[PDB]
RNA sequence: CCCCCGGAGCCCCGCGGACGCUACGCCGCGACGAGUAGGAGGGCCGCUGCGGUGAGCCUUGAAGCCUAGGGCGCGGGCCCG
RNA sequence: UACCCACCCGACCCGUCUUGAAACACGGACCAAGGAGUCUAACACGUGCGCGAGUCGGGGGCUCGCACGAAAGCCGCCGUG
RNA sequence: AGAGGGCGUGAAACCGUUAAGAGGUAAACGGGUGGGGUCCGCGCAGUCCGCCCGGAGGAUUCAACCCGGCGGCGGGUCCGG
């Protein structure tokens, strides 16, 4: 049960960092790095991630299967998106929500999104 | 062991029990039998007031 | 020289750490949370044949 | 382990614990317990009431073997037999009265506390009680005796 | 007697106190009486339900 | 004109002064690090008229501004690459910075690393 | 420049388990919230032992439990336990039962199920009664542990029957001065 | 005594065996850091020299 | 008739829940804060070593040392130039 | 904030024993490194964990040349005690 | 060789000289500012940005809609297994 995860990973977890009086979770699909409940990537059984593409344009879209977990190696599945900001923004809103599919992280995963298209673009002056 | 028998490699043993078994609690609290016998919220934080 | 250097436990303890060690070892989350790069194995009790033996 | 120790917490703490005014010297009482006579009387009278003098009567190169004498109480004897033997009983329709041999399970006595079931039985064992004797006798039963 | 000064209060007196610096104890609280839902809340069970009620 | 903070509050700080300890300054065998005076006729432990002070828990910062940079960002430690992408989304709150023993390589490769996704850096112009 | 005496202001009492296992973290998760929630005193009760310590909530011996569910008119309700079921080797017609507790030692698992009852868990229960409708709350004897024979208030002060630590009993241990008035005095 | 399903069998090279054996109840026991740890300090005690002056 | 939130349009929403929810987290109220001897608690205070772990750091310069270089913590100390 | 300087107010040198120390009481020129509540056994209570009228643990035994092992595992030995 | 034969690193006390500032109540110190410095951030306007909108310019392809395919989600008939 997640849940039960949660309380062996709190601390004592290869992926959180714990510096200059923060904390943090540098799991694959976590949304803004927390180290939480809600936003944490392996202890959930319905996950949603959002990371950058690896060509360098768009952004891809982690969703986790629950048809079978402890099967890794397909349990989770991924898609990408290459399309304008504000129909890329609004194709994760309408993944995450009119799917019921954890409309926790349904505005996290926005901006992340957008977070991401910022870090493609002209770099600076 | 498995938990309805012996492990008959070892002389007695038997798997441990649980101290609970839905070890997952978030099911618990939105099922309709807790939700029913709730007390409503409270949740309009209260600054403090001024005394004029 | 005679310093207490070793240690003891109930049998039943260091019996019960083991099923709590092998039943974290199913659970990917808790494995992959020890950093075991578990990310295209196919299934998490992964078992193989009896011809590696 | 050394790390959570009060002697941790006591770094920069001048007198360690053991205060200024009376210093922690080596011996201020005595060393172990002496002076129970003298000095150190309040305790070992108040705390220990009994400790100083003879009593009784010698009896030298005792043995335990010679008095070794466990006991059972009425309270588990069918707990000695496997329960389907009392199970097995009441019932059957013949005065089975199983032998218990209280020999057999390491006991050499037999006493009397506590409840017995309304059940015969034949009890060996050495040495008896009298309550023991009347709540088998009077529960229908015999006692019987081993050397 | 050495430690205090007492005297008869006048109504002008009453009225200063209570208004000005009068907090009501409420859950072993000092809670400032600014609305009188506060007074009848704890002392609604004698007749007293508003801040005037309290100075009569 | 780089990464405006989210919130710029006005950072007040009761005392700026550090704490140096009793007699610091007249033996050199004596850092300035405090410790607390434990002498029974100590001057200072006994908190006597003009003497330095002490300090206190009632001494300190506001929980809003505390671990605040002058800019407003708090410092992350970020010592490769891949602990940038941490701040990914915590970043105009606070902020990156490069640790000391970064060879001068990749102490590049975090600078327009971070540039590009918006993480101000507090050593960014630094080893060239 | 006020007046009170700051020495027993804070309130000496557990409000969280001491203890490391998730497990009774985990439905102390749960009756962290019925407790605030429900006007049950029940959970309140429930909550406020599943903080305690091992020698504070003791055993319930299997006989006890009989003997607390045979008394007129608590029958068909469940015993509630925040502790172990031990076994009671002296005692054989076993009622059927409806327990819940933390634990129960294997044998009085199967003394249990055996005669027709059924056991719980403390997250079972809480979608039994939520509310500990039609529940019995007991407890083992506190005063049970051998450790409470040597409190009082003293050996050897008068008619004030307590056992002193001795290193082993017998003969020449502690029957002396104090204790048969031939030898000194006796108290 | 939770439920215990089926886990496939790999061949020697990747892909699925039509071996599907089951999941032994073990891997339902409790987990229990708690106990992990502690049964785990003090059994590494034991495998170690005197160290003396 | 007096109807449906996949829409009443929301200061109450019981159909789904914060950014907030590290549930040993976050938040709102009050009260109070002298201290030796001493006790207790907390110390992402510090030192050396081991089992883990950081796809950690490192001849494009580690430890140490030095710094009227920029700062953080009430402070132990710490981070940077 | 930290370097130097200036000013107004404050301000006696620390450690210690002591009813009382700035004391015409004693230790202290200065700076580095070293330096003091430890281990063992035996009780006692508190606390955590396993099992629970039982529960062990030792010595033995069965399994290795240890790499990790002088570990781990197992034994009507598990009750001789 | 700012590793030169007791030669890695090269601290403090202490001393040498260069620079800067001071100087009749021994120095040192706490609070408060002021003056000067060394640097540090800047600016050769720092006017900080981010939405939404309105207007005027310029450019590529779609969203809306259907049709083919893939992949999910949830749902119930527990329908079939
Ligand atoms: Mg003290
Ligand atoms: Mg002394
Ligand atoms: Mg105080
Ligand atoms: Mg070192
Ligand atoms: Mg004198
Ligand atoms: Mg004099
Ligand atoms: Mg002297
Ligand atoms: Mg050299
Ligand atoms: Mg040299
Ligand atoms: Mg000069």
């Amino acid at each position: 049960s997640a849940h039960l995860q949660w309380m062996v990973v709190r601390n004592c977890s290869s992926f959180l960092i714990k510096r200059n009086k923060q904390t943090y979770s540098t799991e694959p699909n976590n949304l803004k790095a927390r180290n939480s409940f809600r936003y944490n990537g392996l202890i959930h059984h319905k996950t949603v991630g959002v990371e950058p593409a690896a060509d360098g344009k768009g952004v891809v879209v982690v969703i986790k299967r629950r048809s079978g977990q402890r099967k890794p190696a397909t349990s989770y599945v991924r898609t990408t998106i290459n399309k304008n900001a504000r129909a890329t923004l609004s194709s994760i809103r309408h993944m995450i929500r009119k799917n019921k599919y954890r409309p926790d992280l349904r505005m996290a995963a926005i901006r992340r999104a957008s977070a991401i298209l910022r870090s493609q673009k002209p770099v600076m002056v | 062991g498995t938990w309805r028998k012996a492990a008959t490699l070892k002389s007695n043993y038997n798997l441990p029990m649980h101290k609970m078994l839905n070890t997952d609690l978030s099911r618990i609290l939105k099922s309709p039998e807790i939700q029913r016998a709730l007390r409503a919220p409270r949740k309009k934080i209260h600054r403090r007031v001024l005394k004029k | 020289t005679w310093r207490r250097w070793h240690r003891r436990v109930n049998t039943t303890q260091k019996r019960y750490a083991i099923c709590s060690a092998l039943a974290a070892s199913a659970l990917p989350a808790l494995v992959m949370s020890k950093g075991h790069r578990i990310e295209e194995v196919p299934e998490l009790p992964l078992v193989v044949e009896d011809k590696v033996e | 382990p050394s790390r959570l120790r009060k002697t941790r917490k006591l770094r920069g703490h001048v007198s360690h614990g053991h205060g200024r005014i009376g210093k922690h010297r080596k011996h201020p009482g005595g060393r172990g317990n002496a002076g129970g006579m003298h000095h150190h009387r309040i305790n070992f009278d108040k705390y220990h009431p009994g400790y100083f003098g003879k009593v009784g009567m010698r009896h030298y190169h005792l043995k335990r073997n010679q008095s070794f004498c466990p006991t059972v109480n009425l309270d588990k004897l069918w707990t000695l037999v496997s329960e389907q033997t009392r199970i097995n009983a009441a019932k059957n329709k013949t005065g089975a009265a199983p032998i218990i041999d209280v020999v057999r399970s390491g006991y050499y006595k037999v006493l009397g506390k506590g409840k017995l079931p309304k059940q015969p039985v034949i009890v060996k064992a050495k040495f008896f009680s009298r309550r023991a004797e009347e709540k088998i006798k009077g529960v229908g039963g015999a006692c019987v005796l081993v050397a | 007697e050495p430690y205090i000064a007492w005297g008869y209060p006048n109504l002008k007196s009453v009225n200063e106190l209570i208004y000005k610096r009068g907090y009501g104890k409420i859950n072993k609280k000092r809670i400032a009486l600014t609305d009188n839902a506060l007074i009848a809340r704890s002392l609604g069970k004698y007749g007293i339900i508003c801040m005037e009620d309290l100075i009569h | 004109a780089a990464l405006r903070p989210l919130v710029k509050p006005k950072i007040v700080k009761k005392r700026t002064k550090k704490f140096i300890r009793h007699q610091s300054d007249r033996y050199v065998k004596i850092k300035r690090n405090w410790r607390k005076p434990r002498g029974i006729d100590n001057r200072v432990r006994r908190r006597f008229k003009g003497q330095i002070l002490m300090p206190n828990i009632g001494y300190g910062s506001n929980k809003k501004t505390k671990h605040m940079l002058p800019s407003g960002f708090r410092k992350f430690l970020v010592h490769n690459v891949k602990e940038l992408e941490v701040l990914l989304m915590c970043n105009k709150s606070y902020c990156a910075e490069i640790a000391h023993n970064v060879s001068s390589k990749n102490r590049k490769a975090i600078v327009e690393r971070a540039a590009q996704l918006a993480i101000r850096v507090t050593n960014p112009n630094a080893r060239l | 420049g006020v007046d009170i005496r700051h020495n027993k202001d804070r309130k000496v009492r557990r409000k969280e388990p001491k203890s490391q296992d998730i497990y009774l973290r985990l439905l102390v998760k749960l009756y962290r919230f019925l407790a605030r929630r429900t006007n049950s005193t029940f959970n309140q009760v429930v909550l406020k032992r599943l903080f305690m310590s091992r020698t504070n909530r003791p055993p319930l011996s299997l006989s006890r439990m009989i003997r607390k569910m045979k008394l007129p008119g608590r029958e068909g309700k469940t015993a509630v336990v925040v502790g172990t079921i031990t076994d009671d080797v002296r005692v054989q017609e076993v009622p059927k039962l409806k327990v819940c507790a933390l634990r129960v030692s294997s044998r009085a698992r199967s003394r249990i199920l055996k005669a027709g009852g059924k056991i719980l868990t403390f997250d079972q229960l809480a979608l039994d009664s939520p509310k500990g409708c039609g529940t019995v709350l007991l407890s083992g004897p506190r005063k049970g542990r051998e450790v409470y024979r040597h409190f009082g208030k003293a050996p050897g002060t008068p008619h004030s029957h307590t056992k002193p630590y001795v290193r082993s009993k017998g003969r020449k241990f502690e029957r002396a001065r104090g204790r048969r008035a031939s030898r000194g005095y006796k108290n | 005594a939770c439920a215990r399903p089926l886990i496939s069998v790999y061949s020697e090279k990747g892909e699925s065996s039509g071996k599907n054996v089951t999941l032994p109840a073990v891997f339902k026991a409790p987990i229990r850091p708690d106990i992990v740890n502690f049964v785990h300090t003090n059994l590494r005690k034991n495998n170690r020299q005197p160290y003396a002056v």
